[PDB]
């Protein structure tokens, strides 16, 4: 099946530094990644797709890599309204193979 | 080579000597397997794919399965025993094939002995589906190197993929389920109902390349094949392929491409004669003779030269297509001129000169044969069917509007005093042979009623 | 099914006995109407189009006059009477017509019959003009809903719109000029002066598809056909189109696909004999017989296998392809063997054996027969034609590098042992049929002086 | 035209009268050049090319090689002497080219007499290699405006260069080699090894056009061709193309386009029957009768339609298809209908009833036929073959469910009360053919064994 490696669980990082959360699938799904944020109490907000396209309206500072098993998500000049929790998912679609899920989480 | 087909005499009648080509005929297949993806990669396009890609498979699906079962029925019925010495290959089950002809056996044996490196290569089966481009070539020990071509894949990565901001989802869907929906009419001519026996190795790859689009030369050139009778062995229909495993969940085959080397088959030759026109009785005619006649170890044939490339210098053919000659013609091809059979010229065009060893052999009664160098007319009687020009004759003659210079004939020195005879008219249209046949038969039944 | 064509002295003499398929044909057509844009919208790339579309309309009017003119030979000379209990149908204008074949007047009727939906159709002329969609649906009050393909429309919409940004006008101008030129290039070969009758439902769905690019699928999935001999209706070309309506000023066209459903003929089967070649006098030989042999109530007839599809369970037809046979054939077929004629082997390529009931019939004397249970060579005098290797014999026979299991003979236990008679040798080459032919008027005329 | 076809006699023996057309034959060429650049200007795109190009080069040099060859044989062995009163053309070297036919000589011919404006063309090599669009027009002094046509020019345009920010360098040059190796695959079908006799204009130009991707619109409507028979000459295959020039190192070809004209034979016309099926003995049956015959001068003679275009005015051929026609079968369409055979009907579906001058031609027996005026049946004797329906019998027939008002017959009154005398029964089947002739061969044994 399909399971995703989302590392680390939480993390510290003080305003203006950087962050980096990594996803790991278990099978190669050729760039097709997305990233969200959620906010407690709130519904997710699309960030990433396909790994390096950024969301309409959502800064620079949050920057995706990566292709096949392994996936970062850097996020750069933190502000204190970045807290929150970050998930990664799958959405591959070669046809044929069928690569689905959801990231552990990051806080 | 020599001559047994008494040329002079056949050329009085309107057959002019030809070109004598070799004879040439497929044997000693390389084998090179190779991976055809039947679907597309769109994962970069994932989101414009909607439920097309779930039709494609069930259709593709509904395509696939009858190969693979024929595939199965040898494939299930055919045991690898423990080698030994008692037995130095494997057994068939004829009760369980029930009927098949020889081919058909033969290349179960060949889909057997296809069947390891087929396994070797759906090792590679996870590999195979994460391909997403259209040529790719697949290493894991440097053993048995696995080439993957993929269908429609070049157009997903250079069509639909960079033009995906430009147009709009449903645009881009509909675009996608044309391109398939037009490959699947395209592939139906070669893998629908039409292949009936999968289980052959007769198929040529250029039929066999309609998965990849009918691009033969790429899937040819990505296994390695390079030889100078590479376009004289795919044009004469001599490289084929044979399909050796399908795969229904992951919708790709693999194919055994079987690449022949042309030999030439010695103490044989294929001669050629050019028609030519002849009159006789204030009338034009043609001999109904065969144009291409096989000549092995002294011996005439026909042969079926429809089914063979003709090069200049030699004929290709993928098999022996040598077929009976009976002795009336064989008699007339020896010489009896009056065994040859005539059929009358009524149409404006037709054949009325050759040009053989330089030497031309021209129905001047037809044609308005002039004489260039003497600045007078070359004129032909009734009584003689063709005339020989050369350079006793006239140096450069005039045939209509073509000045050609000749050469010296080697044959009898009276050959347009000398004359032969003329064989029995004929009628070679369809309906004129159902007409004669049964005027035939009245009449032999008049005569045995007489009788 | 039974056994009515002695299969036992068939063997004997090289014909083996071989799948026995069904005989089915079509039947029961569904009707569905769809229309074609011959010409592609360009209004969102219309400032590089210059005169193009101009040239193109010209050309295409030019195309499509004469369809028009051969429908409306036919719509202006059908009249539809007030319906009444006298009449139930439509007259046609036999004067009018003048000359036509029965087929053509029944295509006739069904234009006619077209004529409603295509009224229907034709109310939305304006939505038509105004599609800019490769593939659309219409709807209006939710009947007869009108499906529309357009050609080289997907072209215009992801090929040039999106690279209008990219490429000069003229660049664009030359590339939509050459697309269009491509299509008439391709267009021609269906819709040129070849399609002599226009009014006819004889035209294959395929052939009809090529006003869209050949994409067949498309055009029979919009319409929403489906059936498990979708793919069988399709390969025997059975599923035909009919031009019903052909505007020039919009340069459209409405086709009429018949659907048919495949019916198995009762009482009747097909079976299939496997030529093997047997030895006599030294020599080798195959017997001239029909190879596909047509029983339906138990009468022998002949078969054009050649305009159906063959698959492995049954016989496809768009037609009974029945034909007469003689009764010399159908006497060997009926055990004289005597009757059947037989032709010199000359080719190193001929089947050689074949398996039925999982009992091998070789010619022993050609190939190598090896018994591999008992380890000692089957040998075969030249007394015997064909040798029956079964489970009394071999287990497991050898024929060159196959290792076959056999089953057990069900006929003559003294198979080998009965022999039969050899029919008279013949030569199916057609100058040589013509020679033969020729030689027998000189024989009967002989014999004829004499008397 | 008259009749001399005896058609009353004609269709008691189920042959219609149908239309009459006119004959009409290629003529009077009008001929202009143009170059085809075989490999297209990636300059734009130089970074992504990688290795491609040189493969390809070699290749195509490969497959242009033989065509070059064979054309020097003819140039190198043409010379054209100083022009005078003496001589008014060039010479062939007979002995040089040492065997040929007349077409090839002619062709030869015709390559010498292109040989100037090739020259004229060659003279804008460097030119014609920088061109980097699909359609290119050459001038330098308004002289013979060369028109250039490159191969793939229009994909690097519109579909590499556009693309070539959106995808990787790797991508694009892989979409470059399947390009190129998929034009390889289309243009091997024509210019491989099957293009054996190079001098020759008589391929097509839909065959030549496969080295512009089979856009033969383009490459005809460029030169400027303008005629209402474009569509007739091109379907009858009577456009045609030479290569007089070919290029190794530019990779590029000329071609000559020979554009004729279609004359109407004078004084002859081509008529057809319409087959049907009449009733004799209890059974059906079919006359085995030419369905097409060619009458001029008032002279019978067999056609190969077969390689002509029919129409509904004309008969369209690229030559003179006449073929001679047996004594008995020209006794029968005289109106011998005891001298045309007949063949038995087995088949579900044959033709039963045709249309000719608004007279109805049905086998009453087979089908059923009803007169829609007097609501009475129309019934047809065992005695009688077909049966003539007519205004006198019946103003408005039903056959099946077509319902046709009729004229008045304008042969003999008692037509239905005749009668005739059938010719012999016979069988079309090849085998069966084979089968007949042993038999008679047979036949004619023992009778002259007796004598
Ligand atoms: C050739 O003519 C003979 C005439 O006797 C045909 O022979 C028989 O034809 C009659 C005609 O009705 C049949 O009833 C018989 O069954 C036939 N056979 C025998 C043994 O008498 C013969 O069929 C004709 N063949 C061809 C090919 O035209
Ligand atoms: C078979 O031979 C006979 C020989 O008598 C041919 O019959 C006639 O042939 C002569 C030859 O010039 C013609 O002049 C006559 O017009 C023919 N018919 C009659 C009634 O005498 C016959 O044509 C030959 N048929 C075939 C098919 O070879
Ligand atoms: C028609 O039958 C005759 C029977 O005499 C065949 O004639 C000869 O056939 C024998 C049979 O072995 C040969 O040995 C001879 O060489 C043949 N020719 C001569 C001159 O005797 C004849 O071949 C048969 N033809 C056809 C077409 O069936
Ligand atoms: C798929 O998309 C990713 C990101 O846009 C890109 O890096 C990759 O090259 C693409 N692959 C193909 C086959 O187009
Ligand atoms: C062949 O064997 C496999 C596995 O036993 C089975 O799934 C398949 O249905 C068999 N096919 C036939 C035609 O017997
Ligand atoms: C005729 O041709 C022969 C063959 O080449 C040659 O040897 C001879 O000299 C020629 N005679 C002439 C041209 O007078
Ligand atoms: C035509 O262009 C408009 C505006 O650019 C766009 O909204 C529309 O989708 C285009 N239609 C097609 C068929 O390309
Ligand atoms: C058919 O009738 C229409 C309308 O009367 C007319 O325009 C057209 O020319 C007619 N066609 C023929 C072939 O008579
Ligand atoms: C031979 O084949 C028959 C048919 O299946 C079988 O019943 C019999 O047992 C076989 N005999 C052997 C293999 O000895
Ligand atoms: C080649 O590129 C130049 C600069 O990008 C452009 O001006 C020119 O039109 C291009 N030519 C072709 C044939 O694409
Ligand atoms: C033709 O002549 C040219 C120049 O003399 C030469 O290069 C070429 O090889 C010749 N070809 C043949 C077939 O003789
Ligand atoms: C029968 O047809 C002829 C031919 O047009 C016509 O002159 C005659 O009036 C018709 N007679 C009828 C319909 O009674």
């Amino acid at each position: 099946t399909g399971v995703m490696t989302q590392t680390p669980a939480s993390v510290e990082a003080a305003v203006g530094g950087t962050v980096t959360i990594k996803c790991q699938a278990s099978q190669n799904i050729i760039s097709s990644l997305a990233w969200y944020q959620q906010k407690p109490g709130q519904r997710p907000k699309l960030l990433i797709y396909y790994a390096s396209t950024l969301a309409s309206g959502v800064p620079s500072r949050f920057k995706g890599s990566g292709s096949g098993t392994q996936f970062t998500l850097t996020i750069s000049d933190l502000e204190c309204a970045d807290a929150a929790t970050y998930y990664c998912q799958s959405y591959y679609y070669s046809g044929i193979t069928y690569g689905n899920a959801f990231g552990g989480g990051t806080e | 080579t020599g001559g047994i087909l008494h040329y002079e005499k056949l050329s009085k009648i309107g057959l002019v000597k030809g070109v004598t080509r070799k004879y040439k005929i497929k044997s000693n297949p390389l084998t090179k397997d190779i991976v055809i993806k039947m679907i597309p990669n769109v994962s970069n396009m994932s989101q414009c794919t909607g439920s097309v890609m779930e039709n494609y498979k069930t259709r593709l699906n509904g395509i696939l399965t009858p190969i693979k079962g024929a595939l199965e029925i040898y494939k299930n019925n055919t045991h690898d025993l423990v080698g030994d010495v008692r037995l130095a290959g494997v057994i068939m089950a004829g009760v369980a094939i029930g009927i098949a002809t020889a081919a058909q056996i033969t290349a179960g044996v060949a889909l057997y002995e296809a069947m390891k490196n087929a396994d070797n290569i759906n090792k590679l089966k996870s590999s195979i589906e994460s391909t997403n481009e259209a040529v790719v070539k697949l290493q894991e020990t440097a053993e048995k190197t696995v080439y993957v071509l993929t269908a429609l894949q070049d157009y997903i990565n250079t069509n639909l993929v960079p033009t995906i901001d430009k147009i709009s989802c449903k645009q881009t869907e509909l675009s996608l389920d044309l391109a398939l929906s037009k490959y699947l009419s395209d592939l139906l001519f070669v893998f629908g109902p039409n292949l009936q026996d999968p289980v052959s190795n007769s198929m040529t790859i250029q039929a066999i390349s309609q998965a990849f689009g009918g691009n033969y030369e790429t899937l040819l050139r990505t296994l390695g094949y390079a030889t100078e009778d590479f376009d004289d062995l795919l044009e004469s229909d001599s490289i084929t392929g044979q399909i050796i495993y399908v795969d229904l969940s992951s919708y790709y085959i693999i194919v055994r491409v079987y690449f022949p080397i042309l030999t030439e088959i010695q103490q044989a030759y294929i001669q050629e004669l050019l028609p030519v026109s002849f009159n006789n009785d204030n009338s034009e005619w043609i001999s109904i003779v065969p144009n291409f006649i096989l000549v092995r170890n002294t011996l005439i044939s026909n042969i079926e030269i429809g089914f063979c490339l003709i090069t200049k210098r030699s004929v290709i053919c993928n098999q022996d297509y040598a077929t009976p000659m009976t002795n009336n013609m064989r008699e007339c091809l020896t010489g009896s001129t009056e065994k040859c059979p005539r059929e009358l010229v009524v149409s404006s065009h037709v054949p009325r000169f050759a040009l053989s060893n330089g030497v031309l052999f021209a129905n001047c009664i037809s044609v308005t044969c002039q004489c260039q160098t003497t600045g007078r007319a070359i004129s032909q009687s009734g009584e003689q069917t063709l005339l020989m020009i050369d350079n006793t004759t006239c140096p450069t003659a005039v045939l209509g509007n073509v000045i050609i210079s000749l050469g010296k004939y080697l044959g009898s020195v009276n050959y347009n005093s000398e004359g032969i005879a003329i064989g029995p008219p004929v009628f070679t249209d369809k309906v004129d042979i159902s007409s004669q046949i049964s005027s035939m038969n009245q009449s032999l039944q008049q005569s045995k009623d007489y009788i």
